[PDB]
């Protein structure tokens, strides 16, 4: 199975430097042309750079807005792709995808046939703030039967991203994790979960929130009031 | 810089309807590649070299085009087709992508399930007070939300957030958070979360009282 | 159909009726002319095809020979039109045939030898489809396939395990097959015109030189290429050094000469291709790794020496070039060059570009190339530097070997006809700076402008129709003109014609002054240093 | 008289009144500026003239320095106009002066250094008579005389008995004299503009370059010559080999270096001249036996090295050439050439003519000269071969050294002004093929067309009047025009003007492409072989 | 080939007369040279470079000319000046010479001194017979001679010869030889040498008789 | 005193060869440009060839009608000028003068300032015939003479009293009739010296190697 795992992302001050990594598996890496593609929040896709195989003399091509600041490199022995980013600008704030291009051998020839989940890069002068995770339980016992809406608020964190799951991922249905909102260099996020009146509070409902930037892992049990 | 123009930016179709998305290139290109993107996921290959569907793409999808004009069609649209579709050219450097098309699938109008939540003990003990309101699983997407503190409207300290359409039930959901000081919150009783949506001719309201 | 059935000396064959304009034609694709060079048969001479029973499906093209594919722009026809369109395999020794309807008796036979600098090419390319030539000119178009890369040209002269010119021996085996089997198709083996572009034209020239290939055809066309081209041939000592380095790059352990071939015969075809270009001795352009080697049998000396002494098949030749021969090659190495920009290269870049174009050259020879191609009144003009490299690359590798070939051919009282294709397509996919680039005459020779699905001007249809006539008149007459317009080429009168959307115009000198630099002076310089 | 009496730092001078057109001028001829180099003073440095008492007769020209006289056509002005008109003697160190009437106060002073390839010349030639420039341009015209041949340039560097550049020292001694004595003649020593043709211009350039000889003038004119010309300078080792061979040819017996000079000082002046050309190492043209030698003092290195590094006097320069520089030299050696026929030389003759023009060249350098000057479309054209030699000889020896000088001079932001004299006389004595030959601009510069006894067109009078103004205006302003249009020359913009019977027209390149061959590539070639 | 045209071809002047000879060149020449030639003598240099008289040439001689037209003059002609004068150019190869001018000096008319001579014994004994006649020192040059054998005129076997004008006495001389067979001479008596010249209105005759 | 003495002339058959010599004296030969000039009987002067000094690299120039058939040469050590004439033609019949050109040093610069007496060259198929010399005696002043009849080729020398009789002499130009020349010479003396004093005509025809002295005797 083909996998692409980005790392190295985070908060960098403007004019600063960062180096992204990409762990590739499930294919003959050395025979493939690799790419870095970025997506600013709420925006489309912007190609960053390409690096061809050793046969195509490791030929690198760059997007003009990036041409002598960024550097694409690969280490075929470790099946790794890298993006060295120097003199970072507020404009570079985006999700960076490590993407594979289909070879002549594939039906996908020329396409971006595998994209990694991404590594978030935030170029700001603002500082790292951990989130405060609060439970949202119903105060007034309204319609019981049939469904219950619980949720949890992830307040005042910087930068993005924040991971939110319910019941360590086993609670998928009835979940709505809303996109984060910035107000005065601090993000706020919320996640709601609907379960029947029968499983709650009889069965444990917990929101697992992770903010790796501030190195924060919190599990909040939604408890009745 | 070959500029790819996708139109419409947002498309709305009922289930079973034929739909065509276009991609217009500033200069003639040899082929067009298409990708789809779903919320919280990276793009996925959809159409290879103008008209070859990607492994796993349903037969109801088709690609076509020539020179500067390319298109993606769906013969009979389903709920799972709710995504953003981008076109890409690999004719000239830099390889470019279009702005995308948000495909939205129509469905029977659905009223929102509104839930209000007072500030948690832990937030209050930390000095702050946030009131949360969720307005979940509604259609159409067009919704407006207002807050009232003891009958008077409140706009300052409100953070609104909306999800993209759900592929499984064709619905939209919203969140709204009123942030106040513990001091200000403890000077009032009524906290009201009020919504306006197609499904009702009167405001859809939820409320709580600090003295309850 | 009936018509779509043909029985030959090697077996029976299944055809296909193909509509063209107001009529039809018949096509027979994938006819083997050899055994597959696989396992222990890889790098060997081509074994002639063992006759089959009964009818063979010749309704689909077969795959191209394993090659390095150009993946620089996967979504661009400009590069993609030259890449294999029906896959790659070692089992690739097949020929294709297009016949007009109704099947003729003793019609002319045009055999296409494709280019790709002996490392690439396919007879199945859309640009080499014989449909329009066979319908508008009532000729028989054949296209052969030949082994390329180390597979076709691993050169260890003397050794039977890698003779050295296997690709030329595949070409030859197909020519031998056409002779023994083209009459059942309605063609005459005695009336065969062999034509090719780039390495294809070098290959055509290599068949007018080597004795055993001479007896297999009547006439010849050489389009944007000559056998005496600098990139076309190799010293037996170099081809050996190249073969050994391939082994070392692939982690081989060898003592004997045949010990090296055994190790390579095991390595996967892509493993080999992925190391094939690391053998080249310099940072260069228009230089290919595995190419024809002067062994002592196929090549008894160099094509230069052979053309000079005059031991070639004395027959009439149609030759020619495009306006911008070099432009295509510049964008595959030279600093500051791209099809995606104006390629306005600095004086610094121009100089490194000269060093990459004459790679075997010492400093004094590089100085000579810089002297001829510099405007000493406007040295730092980035547009002139661009134009100058396009000229160095075009002249050194394409136009000047062609001029030496034409001069040496007419020196032996042979009729020689010279053209210049200088019409740029109204719908060309390349940037303006690249002009009329290398290989873009082919689509006109093969009738592609006549196709309404291809968007060409009515003026482009006229020129294609005309070029098809010229090519066919020459293939039958040995003179491409008919109403009583195109004169012969001599060293004394080096006249040539302009092929464009204007009436055949005549021009007096086909780069005589400059090619005197490349052909007479530049070698002399190296013999003295 | 009045104006015919002048008293100077060295003595008193008696003049001569000369009528010119509607007025007159004053002339003082045969003024010594040095002691006679006789007996033991022959081949030595010039001793400055010992002041005299009382008045010296300066009413007649004095004899020219002993030289080889051109006796090829004794009844022809074409050759005879260049021969000594007032006899020859070793006592020949005299300057001639032409002053306007009435005598001016601080008028411009033009000093003429005559040509003749350092083996010939005379200030007394009719073509160098200052009457017309003095009267029409109200300028002072001075003409110096300098030793020539072995007498002026027998090179034995280090030895005081023959210091090598004795001729350029004679020139210097006259320049030193002009400074200390021209104001009593009504001139300004602050406005001394030196000018010369062929070896004269090489001399002018050798004054812009050498050390204690650059403060002696303000401006410079180099007509059909440059100091960096191949025939202009010699290696100290060659000048020595030349001096020794002279001794051996004259039957000398010598061990020491000064033992040589003693033997030569005894031999009759004609005995020496009769052997002077046997010293030349090759069968050649435009190569002179005794010429300036790079010693280490006068020349601290080569003029090429000096112009390149910038070791010279930075000042305004007027330069230029004639349409056919080479033509005069062809008829003095090259096979098949004559002024008495069309000189339609064969390819055989053309090749030996190239070998005689680049005599120090090896086979590869000869091949390079043949490459540039051959029409590879029409090689056996006898008219092109003739035109080609005229170009090789003109370019190598005259035009190309001038362009290197002009490029190296503007490589300092110096205002350099370039011309091309291309009007051919209505009454020229040479055959048509020879065009506008070497030295025929001089008669226009000196105003000869204004003389009704000389049969010139009224259109020729206009051009002479104009050239006299340009020469005068440059000597005055440093810009040969008056604002109410002749541009500067740079290595970047190598513009020049056409001097003819048509309004000053401008041309963009003064042989930049070809001179890049001669100046950049041809030396480089020899440094590699 | 520069062609030099001298005119007149023959010039006649009385002593003391000014005389001018011209030389016209087909093409313009820088200088002209002159030589004089007397009978039985090789040429001698006369004028150098248009106008400079040669060593020993009398002052009465002068030269002059320009371009294509050159001339030689004598201020006061003397008998000594009887010669042929040629012009030469040394401007172009081949150096060429004019056709020349025969300068003849007039003098008082002088009748010829006619002497007839019978065949010598010597000649007769060898089988032949020649009768010689000399008509010496006459002026002008115009003379005609007829032979009569026994009264009948004889033209066959007659060889006439004339000298150029003598520089010393301005005269001309002639020889005429009638040659017949010994047999024919022995068949006749009268041998007559008869001349016609300005100086006489009747023939000037000399005769002998074999029988005397 | 400057002297130029030609030799080598005579009768040569057509397509034949001859070499003329010239003995030069009284000047620095080696420093002078020498020439050969010819004069056909009764005609003008035709330049043949030039040879310049050793300094002017012995540079030779020829009249076109002679280029490559004739060769002009020098031997400065022997002060000799030569003219090698090959493939001789009837047109070449002339008197050949060896001429000196005046140097830059002389007033005569450029001119043919010295001409030799000449050497007669006759290009014919006819044969050498000696002359028959007959006296002419009569049958205040006396006219005697002598006839030089039937010789070939030219020249013939005629002198009276071994040169001591100069005045009163008229030697008439030779006349050719049927490839044989006839010449006569008359001499006038007073009636007193003849026959009292000996009158003899001395005739020389070197071609036939003939020397004859004839005493004019009365009858
Ligand atoms: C016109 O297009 C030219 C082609 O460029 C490609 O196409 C465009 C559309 C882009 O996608 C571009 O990224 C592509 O490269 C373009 O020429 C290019 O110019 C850049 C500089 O701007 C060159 O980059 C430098 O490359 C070297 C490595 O070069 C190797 O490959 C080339 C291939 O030809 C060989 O010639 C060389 O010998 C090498 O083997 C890098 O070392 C160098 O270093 C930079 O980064 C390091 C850190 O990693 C720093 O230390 C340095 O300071 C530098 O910042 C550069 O990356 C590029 O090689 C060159 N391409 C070619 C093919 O020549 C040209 O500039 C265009 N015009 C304009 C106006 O943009
Ligand atoms: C290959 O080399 C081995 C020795 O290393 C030897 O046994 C073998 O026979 C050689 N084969 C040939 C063809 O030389």
């Amino acid at each position: 199975e083909v996998q692409l795992v980005e790392s190295g992302g985070g908060l960098v001050q403007p004019k600063g430097s960062l180096k992204l990594s990409c762990a590739a598996s499930g294919f003959t890496f050395n025979t493939y042309a690799m790419h870095w593609v970025r997506q600013a929040p709420g925006k489309g896709l912007e190609w960053v750079a390409r690096i061809r195989s050793k046969s195509n003399k490791y030929a690198t091509h760059y997007a003009d807005s990036v041409k002598d600041r960024f550097t694409i490199s690969r280490d075929d022995s470790q099946t790794m792709l890298y993006l060295q980013m120097n003199n970072l600008k507020t404009e570079d704030t985006a999700m960076y995808y490590c993407v594979r291009e289909g070879s002549y051998y594939d039906s996908s020839y020329g396409a971006m046939d595998y994209w990694g989940q991404g590594t978030s890069v935030t170029v700001s002068s603002a500082k790292t703030t951990p989130p405060s995770v609060y439970p949202l339980a119903p105060g007034s016992a309204a319609q019981t039967n049939s469904m219950v809406t619980l949720g949890c608020l992830v307040k005042g964190y910087f930068p993005e991203p924040v991971t939110v799951t319910w019941n360590s991922g086993s609670l998928s249905s009835g979940v709505h994790t809303f996109p984060a909102v910035l107000e005065s260099d601090l993000y706020t996020l919320s996640s709601s979960v609907t379960v029947p009146s029968s499983p709650w509070p009889s069965e444990t409902v917990t929101c697992n929130v992770a903010h790796p930037a501030s190195s924060t892992k919190v599990d909040k049990k939604i408890v009745p009031r | 810089q070959i500029v790819l123009t996708q139109s419409p930016a947002i498309m709305s179709a009922s289930p079973g309807e034929k739909v065509t998305m276009t991609c217009s290139a500033s200069s003639s290109v040899s082929y067009m590649y298409w990708y789809h993107q779903k919320p919280g996921s990276s793009p996925k290959p959809w159409i290879y070299r103008t008209s070859n569907l990607a492994s796993g793409v349903p037969a109801r999808f088709s690609g076509s085009g020539s020179g500067t004009s390319y298109s993606l069609s769906v013969s009979s649209v389903e709920a799972e087709d709710a995504a953003t579709y981008y076109c890409q050219q690999y004719n000239s450097h830099p390889m470019t992508f279009g702005g995308g098309t948000k495909l939205e699938i129509k469905r029977a109008d659905a009223a929102p399930t509104v839930s209000i939540f007072p500030p948690s003990s832990e937030q209050l003990t930390s000095g702050g007070a946030s009131v949360v309101c969720f307005l979940n699983n509604f259609y159409p997407k067009d919704i407006n939300v207002k807050w009232k503190i003891d009958g008077s409207e409140r706009q300052n300290g409100v953070l609104n957030s909306w999800t993209d359409q759900d592929s499984k039930d064709s619905t939209y959901s919203m969140s709204s958070t009123l942030t106040l000081t513990k001091d200000e919150y403890e000077r009032h009783n009524s906290y009201t979360c009020e919504a306006t949506h197609k499904t009702s001719t009167s405001p859809i309201v939820k409320s709580f009282n600090r003295n309850e | 159909a009936g018509e779509l059935k043909v029985s030959t000396q090697t077996g029976s064959v299944r055809g296909l009726s193909l509509p063209v304009l107001d009529g039809h034609v018949s096509a027979f694709l994938g006819i083997p002319f050899a055994e597959p060079p696989l396992g222990r048969m890889r790098f060997l001479r081509p074994e002639p095809v063992k006759p089959w029973q009964h009818v063979l499906d010749a309704t689909s093209y077969k795959p191209a020979c394993y090659q390095m594919v150009d993946t620089s722009y996967p979504g661009f026809q400009g590069t993609e039109m030259w890449n294999p369109n029906r896959g790659m395999s070692e089992d690739c020794l097949y020929l294709n045939i297009w016949v007009p309807s109704p099947r003729p008796k003793d019609a002319p036979v045009l055999v296409w030898i494709y280019g790709g600098g002996f490392y690439s090419g396919a007879a199945s390319l859309d640009v080499y489809d014989g449909r329009f030539l066979t319908y508008t000119q009532n000729v028989i178009l054949v296209s052969l396939s030949y082994r390329v890369g180390a597979f076709g040209f691993l050169g260890l002269p003397g050794s039977p395990e890698a003779p050295g010119n296997m690709g030329l021996l595949d070409q030859r085996l197909a020519l031998q097959w056409i002779q023994n089997n083209i009459h059942p198709f309605g063609g005459n083996p005695r009336a065969v015109t062999v034509f090719g572009e780039s390495a294809g034209a070098a290959s055509v020239g290599m068949h007018l030189l080597s004795t055993q290939s001479r007896t297999l055809f009547q006439r010849a066309i050489l389009q944007s290429g000559g056998p005496n081209a600098p990139w076309a041939t190799v010293t037996p000592a170099e081809s050996r050094g190249r073969a050994a380095l391939l082994g070392k790059q692939l982690g081989c352990h060898f003592n004997n000469d045949s010990e090296l071939v055994s190790c390579l015969r095991s390595k996967n075809p892509q493993e080999l291709i992925d190391e094939e270009w690391s053998v080249l001795p310099y940072k260069s352009i228009f230089r290919f790794p595995f190419v024809p080697v002067i062994d002592g049998d196929f090549f008894p000396d160099t094509p230069e020496a052979m053309l000079s002494s005059g031991n070639f098949k004395e027959t009439q030749v149609l030759l020619g070039v495009v306006k911008d021969e070099g432009s295509y090659f510049l964008i595959y190495g030279l600093p500051g060059f791209s099809k995606d920009n104006e390629s306005l290269i600095s004086r610094a870049d121009f100089l490194e570009g000269v060093r990459m174009s004459v790679p075997h050259a010492n400093d004094i020879a590089t100085d000579a190339v810089v002297l001829q191609y510099t405007d000493w009144q406007d040295q730092d003009n980035r547009e002139k530097n661009r134009e100058a490299l396009d000229d160095i690359v075009g002249d050194h590798n394409v136009i000047c070997p062609v001029v030496q070939f034409a001069n040496d051919y007419a020196k032996r009282n042979s009729k020689v006809y010279a053209y210049l294709f200088d019409h740029r397509a109204s719908n060309l996919l390349w940037p303006p700076w690249m002009g009329v680039p290398h290989g873009y005459e082919i689509e006109f020779v093969f009738g592609l402008p006549l196709n309404d699905s291809l968007n060409y001007t009515p003026q482009e249809k006229e020129l294609s129709r005309r070029m098809m006539r010229y090519w066919a008149n020459f293939a039958r007459t040995g003179n491409p003109t008919d109403p009583a317009a195109w004169p012969t080429y001599t060293a004394s009168q080096p006249q040539y014609v302009q092929l464009n959307t204007q009436p055949l115009a005549t021009q007096p000198s086909l780069r005589a002054q400059i090619c005197a630099f490349w052909n007479h002076f530049l070698p002399k310089l190296l013999n003295a240093t």
